[PDB]
């Protein structure tokens, strides 16, 4: 478990910039993104464990994504995974 | 950074870290990674932070995430197979 | 520490005492 506090709140603040967040929820959140990494992480494990060498990249991300993440969410998830490693691959 | 790079808020570096922890692992598997727990994360804080204001509030509360997962039949499912352990 | 088991609970009722997270 990592904490991931301080980034659940710079995403609150860019989608609801003047709203709060109670302790408690904020807690939750944190299991949700630990939990939701953890089940990404393990099916990403699996399937480079069925690689030559165990090479893991985004394609063992990307499809972790469509087989966890149910219909138009995997879609849109898969459009950010793609977009963010298209600008990370273009940019220094 | 590299996560400004990918254009993210969420650390790539530390998600990075933490799949070479758990075999060469690309940087891109961490930028993917985080860019699909970001997605995730503003989605449910915006649903979340909707229904904070429909009730005349200004904070999320643990209801109101429960309010906003239980009106998108994609995050209930998601949120039910992650507790069920897929 | 809340688990994400928290939101599967029949309802919640929100905690008086549930203090504001500090930036």
């Amino acid at each position: 478990k990592e904490s991931y506090s301080i980034y659940v709140y710079k995403v609150l603040k860019q989608v609801h910039p003047d709203t709060g967040i109670s302790s408690k929820a904020m807690g939750i959140m944190n299991s949700f993104v630990n939990d939701i990494f953890e089940r990404i992480a393990g099916e990403a494990s699996r399937l480079a464990h069925y690689n030559k060498r165990s090479t893991i990249t985004s394609r063992e991300i990307q499809t972790a994504v469509r087989l966890l993440l149910p219909g138009e969410l995997a879609k849109h998830a898969v459009s950010e995974g793609t977009k963010a490693v298209t600008k990370y691959t273009s940019a220094k | 950074s590299r996560s400004q790079r990918a254009g993210l808020q969420f650390p790539v570096g530390r998600i990075h870290r933490h799949l070479k922890s758990r075999g060469r692992v690309g940087a891109t598997a961490a930028v993917y990674s985080a860019a699909i727990l970001e997605y995730l994360t503003a989605e449910v804080l915006e649903l979340a932070g909707n229904a904070s204001k429909d009730l005349k509030v200004k904070r999320i509360t643990p209801r109101h995430l429960q309010l906003a997962i239980r009106g998108d039949e994609e995050l209930d499912s998601l949120i039910k197979a992650t507790i069920a352990g897929g | 520490e809340v688990g994400l088991s928290y939101l599967m609970k029949e309802e919640i009722q929100d905690e008086e005492d549930d203090d504001d997270y500090v930036e």
